């Protein structure tokens, strides 16, 4: 859900949504580690969960709609971030 | 002579700094171009 | 505008305020733009001085381009009726304007005074009084000749021998120093009797009568020997007597090349065709161009590409510009591939910015010849032209460029550009004189043989002096080309190196170990110094500040001697007369 | 597997020659030859390649020739004329694979038993690496194919040899080049390397723009397998990476500082050398 | 000769620029 | 009938199956035919060369079976098109690139069945990675040595790509043959990608190399730098007044300051900027 910008979860939100008692969700989570569908990482001085890698599900025409958002806000910086280096050095690098 | 020929008396100035400027610039050129020649030919 | 009109005309003397004036808004002209603005109310004011002055009011429109207002003061001088001062107005129109600007004047002169048009547009009268010169005047020597006669063998010297004293004896009709033999003219065989038969008429040049009746021989149905180029050759004779003037000699040459042989033939008829209608756009020599050009060849490569430029000088039709550099990219020969190479850059002529998106098209093609092609190009849409703009790009690849072909034809392109004043070529290139190939250091020979040609230059002497001693060949060569050109008609006192010169050619001419090319320049610069007696010079220039263009296209197709010996046959358009002349009546 | 492939430069110009023979049609006529290598290691070599007939129609691509009587003759002269080479795949010139061009792997299988192609560009519209080459196995799928059978990439380089890099390098002197020059190259390589980065989602968004809307397939190929490209994409400034940007590049920083306070020494021992040759060469003189 | 030594200087300098712009291209040249 | 300056036009893949052939058999002169076609009466053009198997001694070489030689042309015809065998070429290994009194005999041969039958020399030893020492001849009559061969009616075969090497006319130049000239025609489909085969993806361009080596490779090369930097004051201020030709000899040695002064600092230039330029992109445009 959380587009992997504060993927670190804590138990609390997987204590709550699998509802689960708190000292079982590390249980839980290294047994999903152990199948290999997730590849993240658990703390237990904050007892925040970090998340590293997700597998790749199925998704829908929607999906694509903000993948095609995400592709074009990422193509056209690179073309203008490329022209800043060329525009720089001009009749510098022949 | 101070409202029409001082106006170009004063530019005329410049524009002989300039070429009396780059002839100094050309020279060392010059010479650079002379060594690199006679290094190829030999 | 207005306010340079107050200046002429206020509280301000006239010596010669209105003179240099002139001189001022020509020379040091930023644009055409403004100059025409200026220039064209120079001379109305000069109408509305009292006296009328005629050469400059003739000498402004030719700049200005107008087939009709010099037709206008004409009819006032009819109206006044005194051919005394309608004679400047009309000789200086024929000695300085182009062909077809004459030719398309001569439409509002003709819409005594009756005979003027004839008297000033056909030029004749100055024709046969330069041959009446000629004539007269002839201070030659035999014994040139028998001192070069020596090298005897199956050498280039038969052909070098006869394209000395056809240099040295242009239009003076005198065939006693190739008559005292028949032998040794007769030796060499089947390009030389190409141009045996092609010297015979540079001797006879400018004259109508002595051309059919002293080749009647020499036609090509009436001896009918094995040898076909020595009555081939013949038609290319024909249009080097009759250079700038159309007449049957356009049809005598047309209607003998609809029926004919292969290109032995038609190298010659072709070539001279298009001579005789150089700069006039015809269409009836366009046509048999055509089908000469696509004939597949490679022999009539020469033939068609050549003149298919001339008779398009300064034309640029685009869709004849589409058809040349659209035929020269699929083609498979080589000659086929360099007749067009020059004839494309010959279609556009002082353009000063109209062939840019062409010469950036041919330089950046992969085809060596054809950018430089694009080379002559730019050399002859900026003639005399002292751009700075066109000498970025044609001197950076001077550089760069690694064929030797196009490095050669950069640099020669200099002169041809900066004629106009020779102060600062011999400063140019004078570092291009010590390059690493001795193909720049060829190309800085003939920069400044065709650059300060017509002055006494001290410093392009002192330039030269050490090019002569090069080990490579062909730039000991062309040092003494661009030797020959420097001092024509000079004796001693204009420059000490005339005859420190003149026993150098005979100094490497009686060597024995000299190489063959070594010493072609020698024996080809006793015909160049010594031109038709020391009656006629070169001329790129005349006194008005306007360009002499058949001069300027001999002496660019004088340049491709490497490629064909007699193709630099065609270097009598640049032989003009130095002589006063004085007349009073008609005759 | 064979996990990379070596080409000579003798090869990509003996087969252009082959679609410069036949090359008078101009609309479309695909080149397929032979090509010849070696039976190497795990890595293989490439070295030689000869033509061979093929025409092909443009609807209903099941139509095609490859003459054996032709293959069998003229490799048997190369056999003869040359024992160390045999036969090793084949070729084509298209600059995409089309739909015909598995059948050609499966009938010349029976000469060598990992028969290789090589797709090859005459014309490389991509200013970047051509010359690429495939190699087909079977990866029967969840789908319930009976056979999954497609071509897998296989990266690719461009050979060398003491003799033909003699010749190649004669004939590039055609044009101006630095390999010469030190960062000029460089530059450059960021410059085609970021063209590459363009030009691969320029292409990548037209697949796209296709698939979400209107007309394609949606299948359980590349749109969750491109969905792990976007799992990576690293959250480049956050806490502790800044640390390493200014615990490191300020070390490179000193080693040009001292690199620039020693050219500038070198070049002021070049002024005092040249002064006093200057006017000590002037004094004597005069 | 006022007016003439003001245009010379000016067309002495860009006919003198571009032998700079020249040598740049001579020395570029001769390292290769 | 006369010759005139002739061209000898080629194939790209012609030289390369020259050399390949000369260098796989270089002990020895190896022999391989030429086919072309003949454009005009002016220049020649070559456009395809194979060879044939052979059997040669350390003095000579021989060709074998001729039911080779027509099956190989049959087949050339039938893929492609027809074609024209123009002349022929081999080997002079480490020679002075001459016609043999063996390698005249064949051209007689060559020579009567058709007329501009060019015999080419090769060699792959003299030749460097800069540039190929090809070559090409043609025989003369002796019937006409005192009659003129060539009508020279231009200088493009007189004295243009050299005078001829005097290694050379101890043997040829210009008894029994004349030289010919060489030049290199090229399609634009292949001069296209003959320009670009030394360029990579842009992986290559987009490489971190490593930053352990990194910082070792610059701790490596400032260390001897400082030992360089030791010698450099000793030399700088010695000095000794010699008229420095007589220190231009005394160089000669063991003696290196200033020049590997100037080489390092252009290798750590060279090495640091790339290094922090391509990891500068690689935050600016990623993410």
């Amino acid at each position: 859900t959380r587009p992997a910008n504060h993927r670190q979860l804590t138990f609390e939100e997987i204590a709550k949504s699998a509802k689960i008692t708190v000292n079982e969700v590390e249980l839980l989570v290294m047994k999903a580690l152990s199948v290999g569908l997730v590849k993240g990482s658990i703390d237990e001085v904050d007892k925040r969960v970090h998340m590293t890698w997700v597998q790749p599900r199925v998704l829908d025409l929607q999906q694509i709609k903000g993948m095609k958002d995400r592709l074009e806000f990422w193509c056209t910086d690179v073309k203008s971030m490329e022209m800043l280096v060329e525009h720089q050095a001009h009749d510098i690098l022949t | 002579g101070s409202g029409l020929r001082q106006y170009y008396l004063s530019k005329i100035e410049e524009l002989q700094l300039i070429v009396n400027d780059k002839s100094q610039n050309l020279r060392r050129l010059q010479a650079q171009r002379n060594e690199l020649n006679a290094k190829v030919r030999l | 505008l207005d306010v340079f009109e107050k200046t002429i005309l206020e509280s301000n003397d006239v010596p010669g305020m209105l003179a240099y004036s002139l001189k001022l808004c020509m020379s040091l002209m930023q644009n055409k733009q403004f100059r025409n603005k200026v220039l064209r109310v120079l001379v109305k004011i000069y109408m509305n001085l009292e006296k009328p002055d005629f050469i400059n009011v003739c000498q402004c429109l030719i700049f200005l381009d107008d087939p009709q207002a010099v037709s206008d003061i004409l009819e006032k001088l009819v109206k006044e009726d005194n051919l005394l001062m309608a004679y400047q107005i009309c000789f200086d129109l024929y000695e300085s304007a182009s062909q077809q600007f004459l030719s398309s004047v001569i439409q509002n002169l003709r819409t005594d005074q009756t005979l003027k048009m004839i008297k000033i547009l056909s030029g004749e009268m100055a024709i046969e009084l330069h041959l009446q010169f000629l004539i007269r005047n002839n201070n030659t020597d035999l014994m040139i000749l028998k001192n070069t006669k020596d090298a005897v063998r199956n050498s280039v010297c038969h052909t070098a021998t006869v394209i000395a004293n056809s240099f040295m004896h242009c239009g003076t009709t005198s065939d006693q120093f190739l008559r005292d033999n028949l032998e040794w003219l007769a030796r060499a065989t089947n390009w030389a009797k190409f141009t045996a038969t092609a010297s015979l008429g540079v001797i006879h040049k400018g004259h109508e009568k002595e051309a059919l009746q002293l080749m009647a021989t020499y036609l090509p149905k009436d001896t009918s020997p094995g040898s076909a180029y020595q009555e081939g050759g013949g038609l290319y004779a024909l249009g080097l007597i009759h250079a700038n003037h159309g007449g049957d000699i356009i049809d005598y040459l047309l209607n003998q090349l609809k029926n004919a042989s292969n290109d032995i033939v038609r190298h010659g008829g072709s070539l001279g065709l298009g001579l005789a209608a150089m700069g006039t756009a015809r269409q009836d020599v366009y046509d048999l161009l055509k089908t000469n050009l696509y004939q597949d060849d490679a022999v009539t490569g020469e033939a068609a590409g050549l003149a298919l430029g001339l008779v398009m000088l300064g034309s640029k039709n685009a869709q004849a510009i589409e058809d040349m550099v659209g035929y020269a990219q699929e083609t498979q020969h080589e000659k086929i591939l360099r007749g067009l190479a020059v004839g494309i850059a010959l279609v556009m002529y002082g353009r000063m910015e109209e062939a840019d998106a062409l010469i950036e098209s041919l330089c950046r093609d992969k085809d060596p010849i054809l950018r430089r092609s694009g080379m002559y190009t730019v050399a002859m849409a900026y003639c005399g032209s002292g751009n700075n703009k066109a000498i970025r790009r044609l001197l950076h690849v001077a550089v760069s460029d690694v064929n030797d072909d196009v490095r050669r034809a950069a640099v020669e392109s200099l002169g041809f550009i900066l004629f106009r004043t020779p102060e600062q070529c011999p400063s140019v290139v004078s570092l291009l004189s010590e390059s690493y190939n001795p193909h720049v250091r060829y190309g800085a020979a003939m920069a400044l043989g065709i650059c300060c040609a017509g002055t006494g230059n001290k410093e392009a002497i002192n330039l030269l002096e050490p090019m002569t001693n090069d080990p490579v060949n062909y730039v000991r060569q062309g040092a003494l080309i661009a030797s020959a050109l420097i001092m024509i008609q000079q004796t001693e006192i204009t420059c000490p190196k005339v005859n420190q010169f003149r026993q150098l050619y005979s100094k490497v001419i009686n060597d024995k170990h000299d190489d063959v090319m070594a010493k072609f320049g020698a024996i080809l610069a006793q015909g160049i110094l010594d031109a038709g007696g020391h009656n006629v010079t070169i001329s790129l220039q005349s006194r008005t500040g306007h360009t002499h263009m058949p001069s300027v296209v001999g002496v660019l197709v004088f340049t491709q001697f490497w490629f064909w010996f007699p193709l630099s046959h065609f270097l009598s358009l640049a032989y003009t007369p130095t002589c006063v002349i004085g007349l009073n009546k008609d005759l | 597997a064979v996990q990379k492939v070596v080409v000579h430069p003798l090869v990509l110009l003996s087969v252009v020659d082959h679609f410069n023979r036949i090359g008078k049609v101009g609309n479309q006529k695909r080149v397929v030859g032979v090509l010849l290598g070696s039976w190497q290691k795990k890595v293989l070599d490439v070295s030689n390649s000869f033509a061979v007939p093929f025409d092909e129609d443009d609807k209903d691509d099941s139509v095609w020739f490859l003459d054996h009587d032709y293959l069998e003759n003229m490799y048997g002269m190369f056999k003869k004329v040359n024992a160390r080479e045999r036969i090793v795949g084949w070729y084509h010139t298209g600059p995409k694979l089309h739909k015909n061009d598995i059948a050609i792997n499966e009938l010349m299988k029976r000469y060598c038993p990992n028969s290789v192609l090589v797709i090859i560009d005459v014309k490389p519209k991509d200013l970047g690496l051509p010359t690429e080459a495939y190699i087909s196995v079977e990866e029967v799928h969840d789908d319930g194919t009976p056979t999954s059978k497609t071509f897998e990439h296989v990266t690719s380089e461009i050979g060398a040899e003491e003799a033909e890099e003699v010749g190649v390098e004669h004939l590039l002197r055609d044009i101006k080049d630095t390999t010469v020059g030190t960062l000029s190259q460089r530059i450059t390589n960021q410059v085609h390397g970021l063209k590459g980065l363009n030009s691969k989602l320029l292409d990548i968004r037209s697949y796209l723009e296709k698939v979400a809307t209107g007309k394609l397939p949606i299948n359980h190929q590349i749109i969750y397998q491109l969905q792990d490209v976007f799992n990576l994409l690293p959250d480049v400034s956050l806490q502790e990476f800044v640390k390493a940007f200014y615990l490191k590049t300020n070390d490179q920083m000193v080693v040009v500082y001292l690199a620039s306070l020693i050219r500038s020494v070198v070049a002021l021992h070049n002024l005092i050398n040249n002064k006093i040759a200057n006017r000590d060469a002037e004094k004597k003189e005069g | 000769d006022l007016y003439s030594r003001y245009k010379k200087l000016q067309q002495e300098l860009e006919f003198l620029e571009v032998q700079e712009e020249y040598i740049k291209d001579e020395q570029k040249n001769l390292k290769k | 009938a006369v010759d005139t300056a002739e061209q000898v036009y080629i194939s790209s893949l012609a030289l390369l199956k020259m050399l390949k052939h000369g260098r796989a058999g270089v002990p020895m002169e190896v022999m391989g035919l030429m086919l072309g076609e003949f454009v005009d009466d002016y220049t020649v053009r070559v456009i395809d060369v194979f060879a044939m198997p052979q059997s040669g001694t350390g003095v000579s070489v021989e060709a074998v079976d001729p039911v080779f030689q027509a099956k190989m042309l049959d087949m050339l015809k039938q893929t492609g098109r027809p074609e024209m065998v123009v002349g022929w070429y081999h080997s002079h290994p480490g020679f002075g690139c001459w016609l043999s009194g063996v390698d005249i005999n064949t051209q007689q041969s060559f020579e009567a069945l058709s007329e501009r039958a060019v015999a080419v020399v090769v060699d792959p030893i003299q030749s460097v990675k800069g540039k190929v020492v090809i070559d090409a001849f043609r025989l003369i009559n002796a019937n006409m040595m005192v009659l003129g061969h060539e009508p020279r009616q231009t200088t493009s075969n007189l004295g243009h790509l050299n005078k001829p090497s005097i290694q050379a006319l101890i043997h040829g130049l210009n008894r029994h043959y004349y030289s010919i000239t060489i030049n290199y025609r090229k399609n634009e489909l292949e001069q296209k990608m003959l320009l670009n085969l030394h360029k990579k993806s842009w992986m290559e361009g987009l490489t971190l190399q490593d930053y352990s080596e990194h910082c070792k490779h610059n701790e490596s090369v400032v260390k001897e730098m400082l030992e360089l930097a030791k010698n450099y004051n000793k030399a700088v201020e010695e000095e000794d007044k010699m008229t420095p030709e007589q220190l231009a000899i005394k160089n000669v040695g063991k003696q290196d300051p200033k020049r590997h002064l100037e080489e390092h600092v252009d290798v750590l230039m060279t090495s640091n900027i790339v290094q922090c330029l391509a990891a500068m992109l690689d935050t600016v445009v990623f993410k």
